[PDB]
RNA sequence: GUUGACCUCGGAUCAGGUAGGAGGACCCGCUGAACUUAAGCAUAUCAAUAAGCGGAGGAAAAGAAACCAACAGGGAUUGC
RNA sequence: AGAGACCGAUAGCGCACAAGUAGAGUGAUCGAAAGAUGAAAAGCACUUUGAAAAGAGGGUUAAAUAGCACGUGAAAUUGUU
RNA sequence: GCGUGAGCCCGGGUCGAACGGCCUCUAGUGCAGAUCUUGGUGGUAGUAGCAAAUACUUCAAUGAGAACUUGAAGGACCGAAGUGGGGAAAGGUUCCAUGUGAACAGCGGUUGGACAUGGGUUAGUCGAUCCUAAGCCAUAGGGAAGUUCCGUUUCAAAGGGGCACUCGUGCCCCGUGUGGCGAAAGGGAAGCCGGUUAAUAUUCCGGCACCUGGAUGUGGGUUUUGCGCGGCAACGCAACUGAA
RNA sequence: GAAUAAUUCUCACGCCAGGUCGUACUCAUAACCGCAGCAGGUCCCCAAGGUGAACAGCCUCUGGUUGAUAGAACAAUGUAG
RNA sequence: AAACUUUCAACAACGGAUCUCUUGGUUCUGGCAUCGAUGAAGAACGCAGCGAAAUGCGAUAAGUAAUGUGAAUUGCAGAAUUCCGUGAAUCAUCGAAUCUUUGAACGCACAUUGCGCCCGCCGGUAUUCCGGCGGGCAUGCCUGUUCGAGCGUCAU
């Protein structure tokens, strides 16, 4: 009766939806997430892997903040405004 | 229905009995306010609102 | 079941937002290569994640 | 008309902006109650006083820090969101007062014997 | 007896500060294999390598001899 | 940022396209297919048969032996003569 | 047409933007096989089959078209441990109305849980929220090179209650003990009847109630020697001071 | 704490307020899991008349279905009676 | 003699090989050194006159200010400027701002849009109750301030 019969039985869920990274992977009885390894302080990752570090490494967002480092600097990260503008 | 109650008021300057809430399969929050019986509610829709 | 959270009553209306046709106008753009929507999704087809 | 001008807002005090932001703001809620059951013209209007109530906001904005820069000048500690803000390391580097200091003894020495311009003949 | 010191240990949403996470191609350490080769196999080899853990920068690390030599003596570190 | 005795859509990165996307797995993870009308849409007005999809005339174009199932259009396999 | 041969050259048709001969240089350079890799296509073949769950018939209407669409009339089955009326887990709009070429419903289709456009979920009383269970994790401390392991009251200086304030600042008591998460079936304050929509109702409309918290005034009760009377009794009566 | 008023009287009547999230529909020979509109699997509440010891089998009422590709013929060999 | 099977050609099918093309890869060389408690990298939800995705942005939301240029955007529509001066644009540049819920994530928690405490202002008869609005309350360690404990210990 394993198969087809033991199929019918399946109506709970192992995990959930993470709080820290989105995906369907926490634990409902550990409380702990299968992928980014929430609540712990570090991000998980291995390096037998490299198609999940690349999966989630910097530049797969938006870069609300960092996107705008390159301008500042090259400009010597100045103050002020130019000359005699209005306001 | 508290910051219901007190907007109606600021805004258009209308009382009500009680208000009714509810969220709606889209997103959306719906709230029926109903007046207090000495004003005409069919009056209010046509001078406010349109 | 009718027992919702209010996380996954908020998953399930963006779900259905997102399964509408694109408009007529779009196709007459230039440069335009989009023929019709290749995310759309029903109840009976392909189960979503939660 | 509903489009208000950057050119105007910036020779105002804080009470004419403030009765214009109230004036903007009750006009486009009437437009969008009346929105439905009808449409045309006005639809571009909402568009022009949404955008009219940014530039007031800005400038109440740039009129208030202003002010404030001008109150903290000659103070030893200014709020967090008045302070330059480079870099979390260029915020940590020693001053340049500080790291050009040197000891008694090597000052002695360049005052003496520094570098000399000198040539060799051939 | 009163009062005043010193030493050690504490409280405070006391005044002012500072660390964690990301990245990790290259850099400084710790910990640590087996497949394989030996026509078998245990010392050996693969290798003071892969995987695991901690810490930095535009470079890091090293560095002004308790050194090399045995000469008619060289003279901090690094790389070809 | 500049280049090459490199590859030319089953090749070159898994990805020349809304690609780490659609989809599979409870999960760690696995992971595609898919480029080319014409110089210009000028993307077929009108009449007629049909319930309609469409057909027959008639038009545009250098070309419809280029009609959006769109450059060229091989073989396996199939229809008529 | 040429060449022993691998091959080379020309005529006819289709087509639309680049290509060759000779001497040197260079290589990811020559396919029938690998139960070879990816893609496409045959014979078999209009073949095997589309046979559990008793069953359909007449007239009319719609429509290009009706066995499986709608009305009426006959004949039947489920037979209250139901093919009935409601829920928990799970799904997520499948719910309602209007309309519709193709595709899907292994026959058909004017019908549809399909396709297009709009609409729909109303609470102080039903739940969650409050409590703890098996269990999980912080704090004091001890291991471990380290990611972290143990530990839950311990070998810890571990709390809370009142009063005025000129106005917060100031006074005075008690002390053995001192965190959180964990049940939509355990524990637990309080709502019933009638009507109403295409689609909600113990939630909307009408009538009639109840619980908790907060302020407070009338009536009544007690006290002229201060905090109620009655009954042998079991006890009764609208009240009838009470901190640690 | 009273002798003219006092009463922190658990008595009667009277004043004010009660925030936030779920609520449509199915729960299965088509809305869940088995690659699917699969004779499989998946926790409960309500429970009529007759025969009969009876929630046995058999017939009926309320409520619900008439849905499982069809038409014609009756050879061998089959499956079921 | 037809039909049927088989072979070749023309035209018509099925299928996407071949030829030519390329806003893409791959490898080498040269220049530079800049994330975060002043809240990063990553996640969620929203924003357009008509948008599902992709791109951009955050309730000031398909963007605001400022500087330069000098007449557009375009699938449809409307409207604005039309270069006087008060200036088109999904333009270029970018020194001033806004920046929802989260996340090292910080009042305690979170499978809940759950439950608290402190200070101030405004309403309801109110220091104590209810509602609205603004500002706050994590841990380890350093320097300083102030309030304390101990016959550890000095003098009087
Ligand atoms: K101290
Ligand atoms: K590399
Ligand atoms: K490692
Ligand atoms: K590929
Ligand atoms: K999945
Ligand atoms: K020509
Ligand atoms: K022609
Ligand atoms: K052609
Ligand atoms: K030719
Ligand atoms: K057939
Ligand atoms: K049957
Ligand atoms: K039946
Ligand atoms: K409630
Ligand atoms: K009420
Ligand atoms: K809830
Ligand atoms: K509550
Ligand atoms: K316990
Ligand atoms: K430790
Ligand atoms: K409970
Ligand atoms: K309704
Ligand atoms: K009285
Ligand atoms: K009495
Ligand atoms: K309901
Ligand atoms: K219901
Ligand atoms: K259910
Ligand atoms: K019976
Ligand atoms: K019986
Ligand atoms: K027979
Ligand atoms: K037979
Ligand atoms: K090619
Ligand atoms: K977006
Ligand atoms: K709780
Ligand atoms: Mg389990
Ligand atoms: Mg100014
Ligand atoms: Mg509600
Ligand atoms: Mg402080
Ligand atoms: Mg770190
Ligand atoms: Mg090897
Ligand atoms: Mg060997
Ligand atoms: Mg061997
Ligand atoms: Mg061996
Ligand atoms: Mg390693
Ligand atoms: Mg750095
Ligand atoms: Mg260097
Ligand atoms: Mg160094
Ligand atoms: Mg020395
Ligand atoms: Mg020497
Ligand atoms: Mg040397
Ligand atoms: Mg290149
Ligand atoms: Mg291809
Ligand atoms: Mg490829
Ligand atoms: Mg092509
Ligand atoms: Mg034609
Ligand atoms: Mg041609
Ligand atoms: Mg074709
Ligand atoms: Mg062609
Ligand atoms: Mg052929
Ligand atoms: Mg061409
Ligand atoms: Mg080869
Ligand atoms: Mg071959
Ligand atoms: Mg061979
Ligand atoms: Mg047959
Ligand atoms: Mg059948
Ligand atoms: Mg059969
Ligand atoms: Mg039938
Ligand atoms: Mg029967
Ligand atoms: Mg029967
Ligand atoms: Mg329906
Ligand atoms: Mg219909
Ligand atoms: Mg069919
Ligand atoms: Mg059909
Ligand atoms: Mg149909
Ligand atoms: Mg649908
Ligand atoms: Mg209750
Ligand atoms: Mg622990
Ligand atoms: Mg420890
Ligand atoms: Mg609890
Ligand atoms: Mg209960
Ligand atoms: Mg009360
Ligand atoms: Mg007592
Ligand atoms: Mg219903
Ligand atoms: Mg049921
Ligand atoms: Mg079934
Ligand atoms: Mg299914
Ligand atoms: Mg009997
Ligand atoms: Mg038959
Ligand atoms: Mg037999
Ligand atoms: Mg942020
Ligand atoms: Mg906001
Ligand atoms: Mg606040
Ligand atoms: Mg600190
Ligand atoms: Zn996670």
């Amino acid at each position: 009766t394993k198969g087809t019969s033991s199929f019918g039985k399946r109506h709970n869920k192992t995990h959930g939806l993470c709080r820290r990274c989105g995906r369907r992977s926490l634990h409902n009885q550990k409380k702990v997430c299968a992928s980014c390894g929430y609540p712990a302080a570090k991000t998980r990752k291995y390096n037998w892997s490299e198609k999940a570090k690349r999966r989630k490494v910097t530049g797969t967002g938006r870069m609300r903040y960092l996107s705008t480092v390159p301008r500042r600097f090259k400009n010597g990260f100045r103050t002020g405004v130019p000359k005699g503008a209005r306001g | 229905k508290a910051q219901i109650k007190q907007a109606l008021k600021k805004l258009y300057d209308i009382d009500t009995v009680k208000i009714n809430t509810l969220i709606r399969p889209d997103g959306t929050k719906k709230a029926f306010a109903r007046l207090t019986p000495d004003v005409d509610a069919l009056d209010i829709a046509a001078t406010k609102l349109g | 079941p009718s027992h919702k959270t209010f996380r996954i009553k908020q998953k399930l209306a963006k779900a259905q937002k997102q399964n509408r046709p694109i408009p007529q106008w779009i196709r007459l753009r230039t440069g335009n290569t989009i023929r019709y929507n290749a995310k759309r999704r029903h109840w009976r087809k392909t189960r979503l994640g939660l | 008309n509903g489009k208000v001008k950057a050119g105007q807002l910036w020779s105002k005090n804080k009470e004419e902006l403030t009765k214009i932001l109230g004036e903007l703001k009750t006009e486009l809620s009437q437009l969008r109650i009346q929105k439905i059951s009808s449409s045309g013209a006005k639809l571009n209007k909402i568009h022009d006083l949404r955008k009219s109530i940014a530039r007031v906001l800005t400038v109440i904005n740039a009129k208030q820090r202003a002010q404030l820069r001008l109150f903290y000048k000659n103070k030893k500690y200014l709020p967090l969101d008045l302070r330059p803000k480079l870099t979390r390391a260029l915020r940590r580097r020693l001053s340049k007062e500080d790291a050009s200091r040197v000891l008694e003894k090597t000052k002695k020495r360049l005052t003496h014997f520094p570098q000399r311009k000198y040539a060799v003949k051939a």
